[PDB]
């Protein structure tokens, strides 16, 4: 199960 | 020890449309998952059995955080490609691991979270999964920009429930191929070279997990500098392969033994030619 | 800007025996970047129908693949993998050596 997306670089 | 492990990469290609973005999962040595943007039609794909049986709902979520995380790596090798001032001409890479591994206990033991940016160590979570770690100016960048969004703070909630809440869900549902080790196949194999030098070389076959040790020995005492070590590689079947070469006098074989540990073995091996 | 030019192992899945299927395999590990083309040959001439595994990569940032087919060993028949990388200012060939 992936992580969740969170703020690009 | 067991591990859940992720790798993404993401690499530009001006001129050529949107970068492309590759994910692939792993549980241990066993990959189960793959993603490709670039696929003829992409989405979350099964490579283990033990996620097959997953249904269609699971696919489905899986398929659409890989689609969302493709868009946001897009966005920061664009905005990496401004940190640097590089040019608009040409492709750069962005790679990211993370992972949750489990003690011996079966419970949480580690977590990581590192970043590169063309093939170089750009910014980390620290092994406390609570500070960061910024290679240059650049990443210092980044960093004050996630701190300010407790991005930490987020990833330490995966890595620290999420991730082992699946990864003890995976080692119950393929428990028969990923709880078990297989022992490696061996034999040892001579090759004379001249009157004075010979080469005796000792093979692994077949064994999951990848890691194993192989060390050549001289009258019982471990010879680590003499001994020449392959990089170990995959069967194609879920397996790996090894070998470890000496060089020995001719003539002096017999007082060179091979030591093979692995997890499969329930004693260590001690082969002779 | 790394470059990193691969490193080339060709063998088989199983111990080669003359008549009986197996697996040819050609690992490339240990690259920058990730573009790279890796063809199987067989008497020199390109084997269609190869297949190859997942873009990975390992702990220090360096891309793996394994690129296989299936095919038959016989005592006279020669099979090799070339291998085109940026690094690389002409394609490299490494033939399979039984070992």
């Amino acid at each position: 199960g992936a992580d969740g997306v969170g703020k690009s670089a | 020890s067991h591990s859940m492990r992720y790798f993404y990469t993401a690499v530009s290609r001006p001129g050529r449309g949107e970068p492309r973005f590759i994910a692939v999962g792993y549980v241990d040595d066993t990959q189960f998952v793959q993603f490709d943007s670039d696929a003829a039609s992409p989405r979350g794909e099964p490579r283990a059995p033990w996620v097959e049986q997953e249904g269609p709902e699971y696919w489905d979520r899986e398929t659409q955080k890989y689609k969302r995380q493709a868009q946001t790596d897009r966005v920061s090798l664009r905005n990496l490609r401004g940190y640097y001032n590089q040019s608009e001409a040409g492709s750069h890479t962005l790679q990211r691991m993370y992972g949750c591994d489990l003690g011996p206990d079966g419970r949480l033991l580690r977590g990581y979270n590192q970043f590169a940016y063309d093939g170089k160590d750009y910014i980390a979570l620290n092994e406390d999964l609570r500070s960061w770690t910024a290679a240059d100016k650049a990443a210092q960048i980044t960093q004050r920009k996630w701190e300010a969004a407790r991005e930490a703070e987020q990833r330490r909630a995966y890595l620290e429930g999420t991730c082992v809440e699946w990864l003890r869900r995976y080692l119950e549902n393929g428990k028969k191929t990923l709880q078990r080790a297989e022992h490696p196949k061996t034999h040892v194999t001579h090759h004379p070279v001249s009157d004075h030098e010979a080469t005796l070389r000792c093979w692994a076959l077949g064994f999951y997990p990848a890691e194993i040790t192989l060390t050549w020995q001289r009258d019982g005492e471990d010879q680590t500098q003499d001994t020449e070590l392959v990089e170990t590689r995959p069967a194609g079947d879920g397996t790996f392969q090894k070998w470890a070469a000496v060089v020995v006098p001719s003539g002096e074989e017999q007082r060179y033994t091979c030591h093979v540990q692995h997890e499969g073995l329930p004693e260590p091996l001690t082969l002779r030619w | 800007m790394i470059q990193r030019t691969p490193k080339i192992q060709v063998y088989s899945r199983h111990p080669a025996e003359n008549g009986k299927s197996n697996f040819l395999n050609c690992y490339v590990s240990g690259f920058h970047p990730s573009d790279i083309e890796v063809d199987l040959l067989k008497n020199g001439e390109r084997i269609e129908k190869v297949e190859h595994s997942d873009l990975s990569f390992s702990k220090d940032w360096s891309f793996y693949l394994l690129y296989y087919t299936e095919f038959t060993p016989t005592e006279k028949d020669e099979y090799a993998c070339r291998v085109n990388h940026v690094t690389l200012s002409q394609p490299k060939i490494v033939k399979w050596d039984r070992d």
